[PDB]
C-alpha cells in the first residue's frame, strides 16, 4: 500500500496567478506510472496529467507536471477560473493502486460580508408536532464562518445541522445555512430566538433574532 | 464515440447485495485491463478491483477482502462488480475505469453507479416556506427560504417559480438526520417584484411521487 500524501488540502488563487500543488509517495514508483485527475462536483474524474508530466487530451498548456521517485508536483503557469477543481494524483505502479487525499483548487476574490436572515418555524410545521428556526448566511468570503444559536440566553448546541453551498460559479463566494430544530413544546416554551455569525470580514459579530 | 456504459443508481437494504455491470463500446475489453473505483460522499478515490478479460485473473485491494467480487465477459463486453452483506460504509459512486485501450489516448471512466444502501422506507419530504417575520428592514432587496424535512430517499427538486428565478438562488445539500434527508432553499428578490408579484417554491420529490408548491406570502 504505497500511500500518497497531497499538499495542500485546500487552497485559492486570485486570477492569474501562478499555482503549485504537490503528491508525495510513501516508496518510490515509477514516474511512468504516476498520474493526475481534475474532478469537478457531480461528474468523473478526468485525466489531467500522465507519467507525470504530460498532458491529456484537450488539457490547457498552462498546466504542467514534474517529479520521480517520491515527489511530484502539479502547476498552473496562470490562474483560470475553470481550474477551479479538486486534482487527485494516482499511482499505478504497485497494487492496491492508490489515490492522494487530493487538492481542491478555489478561487480567491476580495472579501465579502455574510447576509444573515433568520426564520421562525412556520404553522405549517409547528402544527405538524415540530419546530424549526433557520438562519440563512449568504454570499460571503473566505469560507471560514461560525454559527451559534442562543436560546433564551443559553447557546443551544445539539440538534443544529449546518449546510454549506460549493463556492459560487458568479461572485466565487460562498454561503451558508444553519437549521435549529426542537421539539413543539421546546419552541414556545422560551421566546428569544438567536443567530449570531462571526465572520472574519469584522470584528463585531452579525445578530439576528425574533421573539415568542 | 469510445466510452463505458454503467448500470443505474442502486437503491439496497443492508444484508442485501447487488451486482453492478459496465459494458464498452469503441474497443473490446478483452484488449486492455478492467477496474472499479469507489468515491464515498464527499470523499476520496479508492480502487476496489482490477481483472484482465482475457483470462480472468482479478486483483483486490485486501480491505474489501471477500465482499467484492470482480468478473467480465468477453462476449458482452461488459465488466461486473458484484457486492455483498451490503452495510452503509458501501454507499457511494462506483466508477469503472479501462487502462487506456488505444495509442495516443488516456483512460476510460464510466458515468458512475451511485449506490445507497439504507434501512429507510420511501417518505415524502414536507416543505415549509421560509419569509421574513412580521417587522422587516433592508431595503431595495429582500430573502424568502424553504425548508424540506425528512424525506428518503435522494433527490428533491426545487426551483422558485419553475425556474423564473435563476439569480440569488441558494439551495443546500441536503443532510442526514437519523436515516432522513433535510435540505433548504433560500432567493432574493427586489422588494419591487414583492410582495405584489408571488414567489414560488417547487419541491418535488422523484421517488414518493410528490410534487408540492409553496407559496412565499
Ligand atoms: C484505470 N486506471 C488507469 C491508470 C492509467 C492512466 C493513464 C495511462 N496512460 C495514459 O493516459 C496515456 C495517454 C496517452 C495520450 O493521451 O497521449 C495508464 C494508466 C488504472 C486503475 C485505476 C483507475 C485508473
Amino acid at each position: 500500500d504505497i500511500v500518497l500524501t497531497q499538499s495542500p488540502a485546500i487552497m485559492s488563487a486570485s486570477l492569474g496567478e501562478r499555482v503549485t500543488m504537490t503528491c508525495t509517495a510513501s516508496s518510490s514508483v515509477s514516474s511512468s506510472n504516476l498520474h493526475w485527475y481534475q474532478q469537478k462536483p457531480g461528474s468523473s474524474p478526468k485525466l489531467w496529467i500522465y507519467s507525470t508530466s504530460n498532458l491529456a487530451s484537450g488539457v490547457p498548456a498552462r498546466f504542467s507536471g514534474s517529479g520521480s521517485g517520491t515527489s511530484y508536483s502539479l502547476t498552473i503557469s496562470s490562474m483560470e477560473a475553470e481550474d477551479a477543481a479538486t486534482y487527485y494524483c494516482h499511482q499505478y505502479h504497485r497494487s492496491p493502486y492508490t489515490f492522494g487525499g487530493g487538492t481542491k483548487l478555489e478561487i480567491k476574490r476580495a472579501d465579502a460580508a455574510p447576509t444573515v436572515s433568520i426564520f421562525p418555524p412556520s404553522s405549517e410545521q409547528l402544527t405538524s408536532g415540530g419546530a424549526s428556526v433557520v438562519c440563512f448566511l449568504n454570499n460571503f468570503y473566505p469560507k471560514d464562518i461560525n454559527v451559534k444559536w442562543k436560546i433564551d440566553g443559553s447557546e443551544r448546541q445539539n440538534g443544529v445541522l449546518n449546510s454549506w453551498t460549493d463556492q459560487d460559479s458568479k461572485d466565487s463566494t460562498y454561503s451558508m445555512s444553519s437549521t435549529l430544530t426542537l421539539t413543539k413544546d421546546e419552541y414556545e416554551r422560551h421566546n428569544s430566538y438567536t443567530c449570531e455569525a462571526t465572520h472574519k470580514t469584522s470584528t463585531s459579530p452579525i445578530v439576528k433574532s425574533f421573539n415568542r | 464515440e469510445v466510452q463505458l456504459q454503467q448500470s443505474g443508481a442502486e437503491l439496497v437494504k443492508p444484508g442485501a447485495s447487488v451486482k453492478l455491470s459496465c459494458t464498452a463500446s469503441g474497443f473490446n475489453i478483452k484488449d486492455t485491463y478492467m477496474h472499479w473505483v469507489k468515491q464515498k460522499p464527499e470523499q476520496g478515490l479508492e480502487w476496489i478491483a482490477q481483472i484482465d478479460p482475457a483470462n480472468g485473473n482479478t486483483k483486490y485491494d485486501p480491505k474489501f477482502q471477500g465482499k467484492a467480487t470482480i468478473t467480465a465477459d468477453t462476449s458482452s463486453n461488459t465488466a461486473y462488480l458484484h457486492l455483498s452483506s451490503l452495510t452503509s460504509e458501501d454507499s457511494a459512486v462506483y466508477y469503472c475505469a479501462a487502462d487506456p485501450p488505444y495509442y495516443g489516448h488516456g483512460d476510460y471512466w464510466g458515468q458512475g453507479t451511485t449506490l445507497t444502501v439504507s434501512s429507510a422506507k420511501t417518505t415524502p419530504p414536507s416543505v415549509y416556506p421560509l419569509a421574513p417575520g412580521s417587522a422587516a428592514q433592508t431595503n431595495s432587496m429582500v430573502t424568502l427560504g424553504c425548508l424540506v424535512k425528512g424525506y428518503f430517499p435522494e433527490p428533491v427538486t426545487v426551483t422558485w417559480n419553475s425556474g423564473s428565478l435563476s439569480s440569488g438562488v441558494h439551495t443546500f445539500p441536503a443532510v442526514l438526520q437519523s436515516d432522513l434527508y433535510t435540505l433548504s432553499s433560500s432567493v432574493t428578490v427586489p422588494s419591487s417584484t414583492w410582495p405584489s408579484e408571488t414567489v414560488t417554491c417547487n419541491v418535488a420529490h422523484p421517488a414518493s411521487s410528490t410534487k408540492v408548491d409553496k407559496k412565499i406570502v
